[PDB]
């Protein structure tokens, strides 16, 4: 069922080295911002978690 | 009916992808948590309507479902400021 997995999300100004294309519940994904960009909280990296709702957070970085 | 179902699936997916893309484009550090909530919701709507489409038995039902998906997506977006 659709609430049992998460697709790889769209990235914006960020990369991942994770090579999986879909994720089970509680699986995680690490991202890193492009140089010159930062997360919503000011970090250059983040980790996001697949849940019933979708992703806990999205790999979008913002120009510093 | 197989071809029509495929076209309907593509239309629903493309509209959701468009609106997710617009949500990303306008995101900012301040708006980021809105973007996450909204994008998850849009993908949930997408899955609901793709599932209805796959089991549909008529072309007119497909047209209704495409229209309903678009409306639900637009309604979700409307819950947040532009």
């Amino acid at each position: 069922g659709s609430h049992m997995s998460c697709d790889i999300p769209v990235f914006m100004n960020a990369r991942t080295k994770n090579d999986f294309t879909w994720f089970k519940l509680n699986d995680t994904l690490d991202y890193e911002c492009h140089d010159g960009y930062e997360s919503n909280t000011g970090s250059t990296t983040g980790s996001i978690v697949c849940g019933y709702n979708g992703w806990s957070d999205l790999p979008i970085c913002y120009e510093r | 009916m197989d071809s029509e179902r495929d076209k309907a699936r593509k239309e629903v997916e493309e509209y959701v992808k468009k609106i997710v893309g617009e949500s990303y484009a306008k995101s900012t550090k301040k708006r980021h948590t809105i973007t996450v909530a909204l994008v998850n919701e849009l993908n949930n709507i997408k899955n609901e309507y793709l599932n209805k489409i796959v089991e549909s038995t008529s072309e007119s039902e497909l047209q209704i479902l495409m229209m309903e998906s678009r409306s639900k997506v637009d309604e979700a977006v409307s819950k947040f400021e532009k």
